[PDB]
């Protein structure tokens, strides 16, 4: 029987619980959203990347929840190097950040993906 | 009725309110007549004369059963379609919607057994509702979670636990990394757990686990109650709290009830979760009756963000109607059985509910048949778990993700199911240890 | 279910809510087991074991079927009896009770079909509710 | 009356309130008159016949003495018991219950005296109450507090303390152990103490208090007052600040505003402190009055977490009624004044409160009369030790600490008190320095 | 004790509260340390001593017992007088007058019994209350009637008719000639009449009988409840009827509800009508309660228009607290119990009301006792008439004129009572038949 | 004359004002439970031990009151040795957790015992 641990376990969302996406694994999801035509987007965090509570208290109000675009959706993208690549220089300026894959389905108007490609120092 | 009531020549308009009945008649009924009195008797109609009558123009307001189909295999029973004008209902109300259809036909003695099996309900008409509080695109923006199913745990036993207790289960799932915990349908307020103790020992155990994990949490706290004041009351320290989401028992507490609390979640960002306790007393038998698709539509319309749906794991009946609750537009399919061709002009779609002794082995089944936009509720599947509730959470969490990954990847959910699943323990103990107790 | 929700020694209290149901199961289901679900389905009952049970005494919160006489003239039908104790409902709400005894069972498996006859409201649950605004004598 | 009265060969309904009257005829005067005029007198009973009594059935609401026994030890004095069925009383209020049964009889010119004993409260008419606003299990759970009893300290003196002095004692108190501090029943709003103020000086010190150690606090305060309105405003302004509990002296201000201020609680989770003050006016004489467990019974039912008990430190007679008010069924029981058997059915139970002139000394005799499900409030207990109140709050914690380990371990708190307290005062300076002061 | 509370050189102030205490020691306790004990321990007085007591001035603080004095005929008891300062008590408060007084010295173990016999409440204090909604001379000037006693008649039964009988039974009584109907102080709400049924029957009743005979009539609707809430939603439907009286229970709903009713009856013109139900159990025994002027005192202070008083037919001690309810000054007089001056600072007077198996032959009797202001309520006097309510009303209202006017023309009622009834019975057959039936 | 402390003397209900329990006196409070028929189960808390208010603030609502169970409750537990095994075993995983013992009382339904078996680093 193991227990659960309590320290520094953050999650992200969809699919964090797994282990870190290979850049293989990461190639196919970003594979899945061009074959479903939605558009990919990096976003980044440099402070803390879990969702919080500051300026308000209402019902579904939550600070935390947007991170940094990084440049602007990759609209007409085509390979998935491209956007591993900007993963990379994303990863150079900001090796101190979150950085997530999001993609927008232009379609149903809404963001539809969201899951996280890096994660710094022994997070 | 014959003449007056049954008029296959009609032609239908885009504003009425159209209804496709299973009719049983008595022996001896021919189907013409027994249409025509289904038309009659859910409309104007009486056993006598009234000079009353001369007053208006009765054809403007009366139903016509414009169109009788024979049902395959069965012995004396037809599909009869009713037409009712758009001016014999009350705006927002899907009260007066139930009582004008449904309210009268089926104790008609010439009639044998009587099921509505589905409504087009106009456009125009769906424009004066105020539909869902928020809706599938808004929830997922609000809660910020996208491209999976949702993962919900039912606290068991219903009855039992203090409220702290309770809490403390509330707590060891949701830090596990379920999205929802949730009140039974039976949870109001009793002797050994009153409502108010409850709300928040759910609040500090959801907060607990939302600062543990960095995930936004939430917990259906039931709003179900005796009176709309009582219910209001519920609705409203919900709020002061803070959290998320309510719960309500539509059915059990009524349409008039759950319209005002839809109205309230709209006007407070509360998200509703529609639980449909009492429906099979309804839906259950194919002969008489409401087929849950129309109750579905009901729902849709006073309002509600998620609502129990079953569990699948006959598919497509179930399919058919989870597209009415969560698309825009879905077109007439009889072998799902959906009887009319039903627009929404975006009302904002309701996010389907599976639930019921469902485990780890049925994830591949569940995500391949709802797809990404459902709630996946676990209670047994849960809490049974042998290490205990978070080992249990983190073991369909993992199932869920790995099975959400695999499908991605273009992996056969249908063929590879339980190869993504075992696959999954190879690294998660936790996943392992519930495969070893199910499959 | 069989042996947790059968009770037929069971002894009704007074303030105890009782149920008659019409059962109909399914080929292959003896009434007692079919009792036995009605019972449990409709109050504890879980298709699977949860350690939160050990928390509390689910004994005292159990519907029991205590009673079962089969119907007259009919093909696998019987009436069930079922008790439930008083403390699983909420004063004053006929939400709740309804809620509580038939919004789950009716869509059981095992069950070919389900109707509620009766129920005995005991007179400590009658006094929570406020009944007719004015009734019979006082309208007149 | 004899002849209506007097029945005999009654059998009681599980509806009936059940009355036990200590009756003192005047001489002169059988037995089974008395218990008739007791009866007659509480009931219907008029001096002239009049026409009216024909319109209705007066059997069916009038109160029965269905049985009399001899007291014994006493000259000429009986207890008398008398039914009174259901339809009598106004559901939920125990001001009407009162009236009812005792709002008459006591004068009546054939007795000498008289006196209440024990009620019978029905099940069916429980069920029209809130009881109490938590009631113990909940209380502990919110307070985090289990496994022993809770232990207070009362401010002293009570009145001539500026508020930020009364306040400075609070935070002294609290800081040492204590769980709560208490304003005294006189103390509502004065000329030099005004009402807002205190509350205000004994919110800082209680969060100073509660930070500091860790443990969470509390201070009852007071919030008797001349009218609901008044009493009103001060549980409210307890509400916004946020603090867990409020008191008031249920006898002085009444029943109709005690409960008023119960529901009040109930919906704002405030935990509510019962002071009995003048109860000694009514319950002392054994010939005329009420017994305390009666007026016990009517707080459970209005609604109280915490009602003052006694110090007992008749023994038997006080555990019969701490029975009747902390658990859910009490058999009948002569020997500890326990005339009816008494169900609950899950109305919580209250939390029973010691006071007066207790110390250090006590505490093994306390803890085993009373059990863990007690509070131990503490005056002079505290603010006398020579070396303040935080060392004199720790020197009462420790002993209690001390007899609760002894007593886990399996000592006997009858036979070595003495000795656990002896042993601790080997380690605690504190405690040490109360035990000089004073066994 | 002794030092600091005895006090015979005292000099009591005429703003401190002053109370005459009837105090039994326990054998072996000298007077005067009974007084001093009872003097500390309904004021400051602490079993240990308390650092905090050196922040303020406690002398400024405690009661002081000044007097003793032998009570003769007893064997050890005496009268203590105990002075309270001004500064103890919260303004306006009757609550906190009696908590502060009587809420901890009846429980003194040194103390066999004990019994408040008087309060000489200061002036100063006295200008904090509102006292009667409205007094005699008001009400008088209200009801235009003038020189003689009213006249009530309580409905009987009290539980067992329907709302509507009940009404019609207080339609016949009116339209005699009486003044006043009656709720019995246990008619509330309960199952065979709730209160909005009889409020509104007795409405319709007593305005036909005003416009029968052209004189105001009022029936005291019961406005006594569980809680704050229910007690105002009563009194809210008298005023909108638009009647002229409502009625309390003080003691059973308690100080609080009642100053918060007599403020309401102000400010919406209601008279309030109090009965004393449950008094008995406080004030009967000589030992040990409260006696009976002391709880008129408090009544006159919290605010009531009537109060139900006893019925003579000891006179003295009854025409002593009757003297205090009505007039604006009342000089000591032990023959009368009456044990220090008390002056109302034109505080209006209360009625008295005189009742209990009281009729015909008693007229002269009560006119000559308490004069022409007390209301005089006949029950059976009434509805036991053998004609029934409405010649029984004639028959009462027939006697009371036939004695003021006897009265008036200088006849000595004492005296001639008899004579004066038999003398109008030669010309009223209603009186000639009420007579018959009781001398 | 002693001034009672002010600094680093947090408490932790129940037992905490004695001095820390032996393995002996820790045998003989599990063993109380025992004797109860009440069951016993672990409680542990990495961050802050003590009760705050983050969330909300309204009468009787404080954080920190719910800590994290260790394992699940020890239903037919017959020897403290079994519960004072997995105090060593927790210790171990967590040597910097409030580690406190609870029991439960199915009768009475509701958590009945709750005291501090192990404080951390000078606490
Ligand atoms: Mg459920
Ligand atoms: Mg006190
Ligand atoms: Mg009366």
């Amino acid at each position: 029987m193991q227990v659960w641990p309590i320290l520094n376990l953050k999650k992200y969302e969809t699919l964090s619980y797994l282990p870190p996406l290979t850049t293989d694994q990461l190639a196919r999801q970003v594979d899945y959203l061009l074959n479903n035509k939605w558009v990919p987007c990096l976003e980044f965090e440099t402070d803390h990347g879990f969702v919080y509570r500051e300026h308000h208290n209402s019902p579904g109000y939550y600070d935390g929840r947007y991170w940094t675009m990084w440049k602007l959706p990759m609209f007409g993208c085509t390979d998935p190097a491209q956007v591993l690549n900007e993963l990379e220089e994303c990863k150079k300026e900001y090796p101190n950040a979150f950085i997530r894959i999001i993609g927008f389905d232009s379609n149903r108007e809404v963001q539809c993906i969201s899951f996280i490609a890096y994660k710094p120092a022994g997070y | 009725y014959k003449l007056t009531y049954y008029t296959p020549e009609y032609e239908t308009l885009d504003t009425d309110i159209l209804a496709a009945f299973r009719v049983s008649p008595q022996p001896g009924v021919p189907p013409e007549e027994a249409g025509a009195a289904v038309a009659a008797e859910s409309s104007t109609g009486t056993w006598t004369t009234v000079w009353t009558d001369g007053l208006t123009n009765l054809d403007r307001y009366k139903g016509r059963c414009y169109h009788i189909e024979p049902v395959a295999g069965e012995e004396n029973q037809y599909i009869c379609y009713v037409a009712y004008p758009l001016d014999l209902f009350e705006e927002g109300s899907v009260t007066n919607m139930f009582t004008s259809i449904v309210g009268n036909v089926f104790g008609f003695k010439a009639l044998r057994a009587l099921r509505l099996e589905d409504l087009r309900i106009p456009v125009a008409y769906v424009k004066t509702f105020q539909g869902p509080p928020h809706g599938i695109q808004v929830e997922r923006d609000k809660l910020n979670k996208y491209g999976r199913p949702l993962l919900g745990c039912t606290i068991k036993p219903k009855l039992g636990l203090s409220a702290k207790n309770y809490g403390r289960a509330v707590y060891e799932c949701l830090r596990g990394g379920l999205d929802f915990t949730k009140d039974d349908e039976n949870v109001n307020s009793q002797p050994f757990m009153r409502w108010r103790d409850r709300f928040l020992f759910c609040a500090e155990a959801l907060y607990k686990a939302q600062a543990e994990t960095g995930e936004i949490k939430g917990h259906y706290l039931n709003a179900t109650a005796g009176t709309c004041e009582d219910m209001m009351k519920r609705a409203v320290f919900a709020r002061e709290l803070g959290v998320p989401i309510v719960m309500h028992d539509y059915l059990t507490g009524g349409f008039t009830a759950n319209t005002t609390l839809s109205h309230y979640c709209r006007d407070n960002g509360l998200l509703l979760h529609i639980h449909r306790a009492m429906h099979a007393v309804i839906d259950r038998q194919k002969n008489h009756g409401m087929h849950f698709r129309v109750l579905a539509k009901a729902l849709r319309l006073s309002g509600g963000d998620h609502i129990h749906s079953g569990t699948v794991v006959e598919r497509d009946i179930t399919l058919g109607f989870v597209d009415l609750l969560r698309d825009d537009y879905t077109e007439k399919d009889r072998s799902r059985g959906i009887y009319f061709t039903q627009s929404w002009v975006s009302t904002p779609g309701v996010l389907p509910v599976a639930s019921g002794g469902i485990h780890v082995w049925h994830m591949p089944a569940l995500t391949e048949i709802f797809g990404d936009d459902s709630v996946l509720q676990f209670g047994g599947g849960t809490l049974g778990h042998p290490w205990g509730n978070a080992p249990g959470a983190v073991a369909n969490r993992v199932a869920l993700e790995a099975c959400v990954q695999a499908r991605n990847e273009g992996r056969d959910l249908a063929r590879e199911g339980n190869t993504i699943i075992r696959e999954a323990t190879k690294w998660s103990p936790e996943l392992a240890a519930a495969c070893e107790v199910w499959k």
